[PDB]
């Protein structure tokens, strides 16, 4: 009954040294039945990486979207979009819909091409932005997640050192949910290099 | 509409859907096909609320063939997937939502695959190996999980598909009077006429 | 329903209009809401006529009984027996009624006991629906130790707003005075109390 | 309608070493957006050197303690002055908790002490009195922030020996008393960051064969 | 089960060096209507506590007459109740969260909040708050209703923590005290400008201060407070 | 809550799992879902965490009690029936129970009983119970004969439980296993599903949906 | 949340802190509660904090283009007539309550408006589940006629009321100054009570301790080209 | 429970009652005999809510077991059906009433004729030629009102019985997992053990 | 909330209290509830602030753009304005306005628009929560072309009573006078009436 809940799922996102990091389970549920175990829920439109939680129709929805309006971003700018920017775009297409949301928790990160300045960023269903500094955390289990974030977590960690805290941050979390889990999946981001890694983990 | 089972095995899709109709008290029907072609490679399954059903099982049928007579070409299996998830996310905002699952069970002549993809009422799309839409995947899932591999023949996976049957009708209440069975391959759509 | 109980110098006055009303229809427009328990304590009556029928003929059996070990009572003890029904019922009753009698050590005295079955001693007291429209009046006008013709109209004049501006209250103004010389019962038709 | 029931927030911690054991708990009470008190003592000393929380509705919470603590007084009495054991405490509890199965105690109860062979014993019962000795309990507000981080610290769960692959767990170790605290109290300022209902102090009673000591550390107090 | 009918609003109260104070507005509200002005809600129970109620006031009445009876009884067939078996402010309490608890298990609770305040045999500060569902607790400043919303925050400046409370005097927590019945009466539509005041020290007893007056009110301000936004006259 | 029991040529085989919830969190990964009666008797437990706990336990009191009396062990029939029985007294309070009695005595045999909190009582030779029952019965129904080795049933039922820790979001954690005889309840141990999954998935070379 | 806004000599003040919460949990620990509408005209949001951003920032929008059609600066009243007559449009579905405050040439000004179109004119104002707590504190120290230096440290206390009393305001305190004559200083985190305490252990991993199935390189480029 | 159905021809009484147990999802059992002997020349079938049925029929069990025993005598049909139609009686104004429905087939001994009566949970009783319970007279009562003769012999009644469950088995939803047929004539009970 | 106009000799008089409650809470002690539409006609507004304040907006749009055309508009017209907005809009609105104003021909009028968008000209008016307790003393109390001072002391000990019995109302006593000699503010504080 709870959209926000039926299909499950994590993102999580964190910055460090010259570098940033996001990841998310793989599991895609119809409530207690588990239906598919390589369900991603992070894209990117260029350089910039967006995860999204929450409904999955919503999740497809708006990467469709995204993707829509990044591609005539780019033709008309000739330039692909930054992480700020974009940002601000999620905020603006989600309070569009302010009586009738999607129901997700979009988390944008990125480094902007040209300050070379991580950033990442969180948005409630309607499009408030939160700006972190340090991590942005959404889906069923973000109480997990904040809990494993605000103790793990450290300013400038290195992408290797990052790697390893984003991960078990993740599969802690994941691993308290019912409705997480069953595979997970973590991108390390540079300025001109990115690192996709997937993670073994319990399939229960 | 009850079960409606899904399977993709080396150079083929399977696609099995319950027979029976029924209407509260009565069955009035046990030989009823839950099932459209939309291309000569591509099957759509479906199951939900009646006459929503058919109503958009068809509407999807006539844009596809309107789509293959003005380009004079066959549109991939994911292509027809992606068009239906569309439809029915578009749906699930209207005055009165379609409350229709489908399996898209399609062979793609280019890559020389078979392709099987699971969408509900929501526009929530998975491809996958083996799908299953209602109460059907509570009893099947864990069969599949154990005995499915991706390199079974088409005889294999119809002996997997009969094991998924038995289950239902040993372990569901509901009388759902068997079973027609469709494989969708190379040589296009036919009918397993028996099972 | 207006009601009030006015201490005076030489004791205390009861007042009540005579109206009951099952929604719009008036029942009963010549009712006698000021009822006796003893020779010199009265009350007046508020909320459901049942229940404060069936309250007042209680008390009237224990102050009867009470009487006959202990003599008189006081009006505070009449006042608290009142109280005790009234609050240890209070979720099956709809009660609100004003206590009034004459000592000759304390004089007159007026207890209201409203709904949650509180009590309160006051020089005056007003209740029912109708007394809403007549707080700032009764206010402005009543002074401690009026004499019996000053108290008399102060009820006259307050009720008759009361009965003016509410509909559940009409008819007759009738009153009960308590003093000393005894026990006197009066009453003020239409066309004396619209004219005020 | 009147609701009998209420919310007072707060969170508890029981962490059971080798040969001792703790109670954690943070000071704070609270209803709605209101602070009551920033100490209000949570967790108690009940005698035969165990330790109780019962976190929630702050009135179950003292009721039950103060029935709990009064059936240790009476097995004293009825059983020649026997030392109540950490398991036999468990099950006496079962039943206070389950006697209300119908009206239930709206508490999530913890204790902690030493078990029959002087090795430290956690256990943990939800409100109609399912109860499991454990190594690890967080319970209360931030649980569900807390537990995790246990998982990960105390038991080392997901965590692997470096260059294994990933086919050597880490092995499961006993913590010294002094880490269990680093570990307490870390995941109670954590907690205090990112629940509102979590802060003001926290009071620590550790549980050894020697008896209860208490600790108490300040926490943020917005 | 019921509903509270007359009501009294906010009591407060705070710790200071060498005892408590506590205060309460002499009103009995009927909903909207300010019925009943005359209303005391501090209750002395002998010479060393004050038992403050808000809420329904027929169960306040209740509780006043358990308390006096609790006094009676206490006396009986007691030698030294005017000396070391006299009441203290924790039995008072005590004897009344029990009653709180039991009430609500019965699904029919007295419909308050209560705060025991006074000082014990041995001269340590009692303050303790109770309501109608039986949950207790202690802290250095205690309100109820408005009070815990807006009094505390201002009580909380004095008395912060406990390391705060022997540097507290009682003219500056008696100060604080009235200044936050003047902020109440500004600002809770129930309450009233009358009020009654209660200091329990440990070496000058109870001193119980009745018909007291919010003063120095601030109101000049609004003459120059016209329309609600663009209204010049 | 996935748990089972069959019956077969070498007696009877119980698994379960151990996860609890309290809606999607995750309350614990380590419960004990069978209780031992005695030696003989065995009780799984399914739905709500005290009321299995609570009246299994009790169960075991009065099992004893009977044996105390009458000088003999309590049969199968009769100490199922103490249990529904009593459920069946709170039935409409709202107590949430699906429990199976496992035992072997002279006189029955192998016995297992199914009962639960609106009052059924069954005797069968296969059961699943709770949210993950479904998933279980798959795999189950699917390798059941009635003449598998020992070492053989004790692989299904252990198979079956990791099938529904797979599929079922509300079960998981680790597999126990037991196994009855002429001579008693065997523990055959703890299995946690981290490690199991894979373990069966390359060796069997099932699971091929998973990222392995 | 804890708003305020006072007025002072010459000028008026706003205040804020800088939690956003989600039921119990702290979604945000800095985040900026004081909008931008002009120049010298400042908005303070409370309620829901999607619509109370969104509500400022189109009226803001609909103020620069109104003050380029018009070549004036604009007015406090003008940003507040326009809020009042989008949030009672919405009927308080639109769940945003703020405190408007600026500078223009009319003088200083201060007001408060509530999500179904109401509006209040005052001297001091607080908004939020923090508002009594702010409240209190402006009702024990605010007078007539207050310099900056004590309009800053009242607006900073009724804010601190609030961020040690109230479970909804937390962390720092932010504030925006608008004194006649001279530009708009906005002071975000002008105060930092709640610094987080350095921790007891670092929790950072040995390399190597998750395990890992895969590995790929992700091509976020345009075209690799020849 | 499901299917209880009930037919008195000349000289005996058969009792058909469906074999399913069914918890919401899955199909616990499929070989559960819903029926109790009370005496020897007397059987009670029942449907209803879980738990109930069983207990309720076990309870009357007892009850006649123990008269049997007392009175070293048999009740006949008829006496039994008044005495069980009381106890639904009293239990329809309790504080929870039995939700049970019965049917009782008994032979006579007295006057050599078989008998059956129909019970439902309010107390409601009737005998009949041929009854059943919940929506199974729905399919069969039509079937039964065209063939049924009185003077039928046991084997035609029984063929008539498989004509009645081959109908509802066919239009019936639910899969009730086939019938146990027990017959109760002047010397006793026996089941059917292929059907 | 308490509201009142008075007709008078020299013209008219309104006034109000000054406090606005959320439940319990006052949010703001120092409302100004005396609204300006015209030059010579106001209002008083009691129900929904919201929509109150969305009237006077419109009615006072109305009334510019009508003197811009037609000159000054009549106090009819002006209440005639108020009732078709919350007549029209009756489902969506909870607004109880009283609307006064003077002419030189007409001198001074008053017109009382309650919920359901009715109108009523009277020689004097009340309205809001406190009013029901004062229906009683401004009945006896009002005489026809009161002297300025003497309506200026009928209002103040009226919505000093009002303000005493009703927890909704309270602060300041605003007025504002209407003569042909202009627009006189008056404001009163609680020092001076709660000691009437
Ligand atoms: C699975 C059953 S299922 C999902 O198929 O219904 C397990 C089986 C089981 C678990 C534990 C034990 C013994 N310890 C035996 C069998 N059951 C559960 O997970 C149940 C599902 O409801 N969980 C609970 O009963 C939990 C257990 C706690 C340890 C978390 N408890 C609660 O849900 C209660 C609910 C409650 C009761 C009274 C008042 C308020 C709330 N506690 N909580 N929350
Ligand atoms: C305090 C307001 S309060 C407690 O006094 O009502 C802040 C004010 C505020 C925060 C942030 C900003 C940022 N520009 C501006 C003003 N408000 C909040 O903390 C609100 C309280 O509802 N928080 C939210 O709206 C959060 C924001 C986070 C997601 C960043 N959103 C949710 O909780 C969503 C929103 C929601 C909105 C409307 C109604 C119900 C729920 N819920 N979800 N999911
Ligand atoms: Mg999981
Ligand atoms: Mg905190
Ligand atoms: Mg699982
Ligand atoms: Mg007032």
């Amino acid at each position: 009954s709870d959209p926000s809940s039926i299909n499950g799922g994590i993102v999580v996102a964190m910055t460090g040294k010259d570098c940033v990091a996001i990841a998310c389970d793989l599991r895609l549920g119809s409530q207690s039945l588990g239906v598919s175990n390589k369900f991603e829920k992070i894209f990117h439109y260029g350089h910039v990486f967006l995860g999204i939680t929450g409904l999955a129709t919503d999740v497809t929805t708006l990467n469709e979207m995204f993707r829509y309006k990044t591609n005539l971003y780019k033709l008309k700018e000739e330039r692909a979009i930054e992480p700020e920017t974009f940002t601000q775009l999620v905020s603006s297409s989600l309070y569009e819909r302010r009586f009738g949301p999607y129901f997700v928790g979009p988390v944008v990160a990125g480094i902007n091409s040209k300050s070379g300045k991580p950033f990442i960023a969180g948005f409630d269903l309607i499009g408030c932005i939160d700006e972190a500094k340090d991590f942005i955390v959404s889906g069923t289990a973000s109480d997990q997640l904040f809990g494993m974030c605000e103790s793990l977590y450290e300013p400038n960690l290195e992408p290797e050192d990052l790697f390893e805290t984003i991960s078990q941050a993740l599969l802690n979390a994941a691993d308290r949910d019912a409705l997480s889990g069953w595979g997970a999946v973590v991108y390390i981001i540079k300025k001109d290099e990115v690192v996709k890694r997937y993670l073994k983990m319990r399939q229960d | 509409m009850d079960i409606i089972l899904g399977i993709r095995v080396q150079d083929s899709v399977i696609l099995a859907s319950s027979k029976a109709v029924t209407r509260g008290i009565s069955v009035l029907k046990d030989s009823d096909d839950k099932t459209r072609q939309l291309s000569p490679h591509t099957l759509m399954s479906f199951a939900g609320e009646a006459g929503d059903t058919v109503q958009f099982a068809e509407y999807i049928q006539a844009n596809i063939q309107l789509y293959s007579i003005r380009e004079d070409y066959e549109l991939s299996p994911q292509a027809v997937s992606s068009f239906v998830r569309q439809e029915l996310a578009k749906s699930i905002r209207s005055r009165r939502p379609y409350q229709v699952n489908v399996l898209i069970g399609g062979y793609d002549k280019k890559k020389n695959k078979p392709e099987l993809y699971q969408i509900d009422y929501l526009g929530t799309k998975v491809e996958l190996p083996y799908g299953a839409h209602g109460y059907s995947g509570f009893y099947t899932f864990s069969l599949l999980d154990h005995h499915y591999r991706p390199d079974m023949t088409t005889e294999e996976g119809l002996d997997l598909l009969k094991l998924c049957v038995q289950e239902l009708e040993k372990r569901m209440p509901m009388d759902f009077k068997g079973v027609i069975v469709k494989i969708v391959d190379k040589d296009g759509i036919r009918q397993v006429d028996d099972f | 329903t207006s009601i009030m109980a006015v201490t005076f110098k030489d004791g205390v006055i009861l007042g009540a209009d005579s109206r009951t009303t099952t929604g719009a229809y008036i029942a009963n427009r010549v009712t006698d809401k000021l009822t006796r328990v003893h020779d010199k304590i009265w009350c007046c009556r508020s909320g459901s006529a049942a229940d404060t029928q069936a309250i007042a003929d209680i008390v009237q059996y224990h102050l009867e009984l009470y009487t006959s070990q202990y003599g008189t009572p006081s009006t505070e003890t009449a006042a608290s027996v009142f109280k005790e029904l009234c609050y240890e019922n209070k979720d099956n009753l709809t009660a609100g009624i004003i206590v009034a009698g004459y000592d000759d050590k304390n004089k007159g005295e007026v207890y209201t006991i409203p709904l949650g079955g509180s009590v309160h001693k006051l020089p005056y007291a007003i209740a029912g629906s109708g007394s809403t429209f007549i707080y700032g009046y009764c206010d402005k006008n009543f002074r401690e130790n009026m004499s019996k013709e000053e108290t008399v109209d102060f009820i006259k004049h307050s009720l008759s707003q009361a009965i003016k501006w509410d509909g559940s209250s009409g008819g007759v103004i009738r009153m009960v005075v308590l003093t000393a010389a005894g026990v006197e019962r009066l009453i003020f038709y239409p066309d004396e109390y619209e004219q005020l | 309608q009147f609701n009998p029931y209420g919310d007072n927030g707060g969170t508890i911690l029981g962490i059971a070493g080798e040969d001792f054991a703790v109670l954690a708990g943070d000071t704070r009470n609270i209803t709605d957006y209101s602070i009551n008190s920033r100490y209000e003592p949570k967790v108690f000393d009940c005698g035969d050197n165990i330790v109780m929380s019962a976190n929630g509705f702050a009135a179950d919470g003292d009721a039950l303690v103060k029935r709990f603590k009064n059936s240790v007084k009476w097995y004293h009495f009825d059983h020649n002055d026997k030392k109540l054991s950490i398991n036999s405490a468990a099950r006496n509890i079962q039943h206070l908790l389950y006697g209300k199965r119908f009206f239930p105690y709206y508490v999530h109860t913890i204790i902690a002490g030493l078990d029959e062979d002087g090795k430290g014993a956690v256990y943990s019962f939800d409100p109609v009195g399912s109860y499991e000795r454990e190594q690890c309990r967080a319970g209360g507000a931030a649980a569900s922030l807390i537990m995790p981080f246990l998982d990960n610290q105390v038991n080392f769960k997901n965590q692997y020996e470096p260059g294994t692959n990933g086919k050597v767990k880490k092995p499961l170790k006993y913590l010294s008393v002094e880490e269990v605290i680093k570990l307490v109290r870390d995941s109670f300022t954590s907690a205090t960051e990112r629940h509102i209902q979590v802060g003001d102090g926290l009071e620590i009673l550790i549980v050894t064969k020697d008896g209860v000591r208490k600790e108490f550390y300040e926490l943020k107090r917005d | 089960t019921q509903q509270p009918i007359v009501t009294g609003t906010s009591v407060i109260s705070m710790k200071y060096d060498n005892g408590v104070i506590i205060a309460a507005d002499n009103l009995g509200s009927y909903g909207s209507l300010l019925r009943f002005n005359g209303v005391e809600r501090l209750i002395p129970v002998g010479d060393n506590t004050v038992v403050g109620i808000s809420g329904d006031i027929s169960d306040m009445q209740h509780i006043e007459r358990l308390l006096k009876d609790l006094v009676t009884e206490n006396a009986y067939d007691n030698p030294l109740a005017d000396a070391e078996e006299a009441l203290e402010p924790s039995y008072i309490f005590e004897y009344l969260a029990t009653v709180m608890y039991q009430r609500r298990s019965k699904m029919n609770p007295l419909w308050n909040a209560i705060i025991v305040a006074g000082v014990q045999s041995n001269g340590d500060q009692f303050l303790r708050y109770v309501n109608l569902l039986g949950v207790t607790y202690s802290s250095p400043t205690l309100a109820t209703g408005f009070g815990a919303h807006m009094a505390n925050p201002l009580l909380r400046k004095v008395v912060d923590r406990e390391s705060d409370i022997p540097k507290t005097t009682v003219q500056v927590a008696e100060e604080a005290i009235v200044n936050a019945m003047r902020v109440l009466y500004y600002r809770d539509a129930r309450s009233s400008r009358n009020f009654s005041l209660a200091i329990i020290d440990k070496n000058t007893g109870l001193t119980f201060k009745k018909n007291l007056q919010v003063e120095n009110m601030k109101w000049d301000f609004a003459k120059d407070i016209k329309g609600y936004g663009t209204q010049k006259i | 809550t996935t748990t089972l029991a069959f019956r077969f040529q070498g007696g009877i085989i119980v698994a379960v799992d151990s996860r609890a919830t309290a809606g999607n969190w995750v309350a614990s990964q380590t419960v004990k879902k069978v209780i031992e009666i005695n030696p003989f008797l065995l009780g799984t437990m399914a739905g709500g965490a005290a009321d299995c706990q609570f009246w299994e336990t009790w169960l075991g009191s009065q099992c004893r009690l009977h044996e105390l009396r009458e000088k003999e062990r309590i049969s199968v029939a009769a100490a199922s029936k103490i249990l529904s029985n009593l459920v069946y007294q709170y039935k409409g309070a709202g107590l949430s129970m699906g429990t199976m009695i496992c035992g072997y005595t002279r006189k029955e045999g192998p016995t297992i009983y199914y009962v639960d909190s609106d009052g059924t009582r069954l005797k069968g030779d296969i059961f699943c119970v709770g949210s993950g029952q479904t998933f279980a019965y798959g795999v189950l129904d699917s390798n059941y004969k009635w003449d598998l080795s020992v070492e053989d049933a004790l692989y299904l039922g252990k198979r079956s439980i990791l099938a529904a820790a797979h599929r079922d979001a509300y079960s998981g954690g680790s597999v126990n296993l037991y196994h009855v005889t002429e001579d008693g309840w065997i523990y055959h141990g703890n299995h946690d599903v981290g490690e199991l999954f894979w373990k069966v998935k390359e060796e069997e070379g099932s699971f091929n949906n998973v990222i392995g | 949340t804890t708003i305020a806004g006072l007025v002072f000599q010459d000028g008026v003040i706003l205040g804020a802190d800088t939690r956003a919460t989600n039921d119990s949990v702290v979604a945000d620990k800095s985040c900026e509660k004081i909008h931008f509408i002009a120049p010298k005209i400042y908005c303070c949001g409370a309620g829901v904090a999607a619509d109370a951003e969104a509500v400022t920032q189109l009226i803001g929008s609909n103020i620069e283009l109104h003050s380029l059609y018009t070549s004036r600066e604009p007015r406090v009243v003008s940003a507040l007539q326009m809020l009042k007559q989008h949030l009672f449009k919405y009927q308080g579905h639109i769940g945003a309550y703020l405190i408007v405050a600026g500078v223009d040439p009319t003088g200083s000004h201060l007001f408060s408006i509530h999500a179904h179109g109401s509006t209040d004119v005052g001297y001091y104002l607080s908004l939020g589940s923090g508002s009594l707590a702010a409240m209190a504190v402006l009702e024990s120290h605010w007078k007539q006629d207050l310099t900056k230096e004590e309009a800053i440290k009242l607006a900073s206390d009724a804010i601190q009321a609030g961020i040690w009393n109230d479970l909804g305001s937390g962390s720092n305190v932010d504030v925006c100054v608008m004194e006649i004559g001279k530009d708009a200083e906005y002071l975000r985190n002008y105060l930092t009570p709640n610094v987080r305490e350095e921790k007891q252990k670092s929790y950072k991993f040995p390399r190597g301790t998750t395990a890992v199935l895969k590995e790929s390189i992700v091509n976020i480029c345009d075209i690799q080209e020849e």
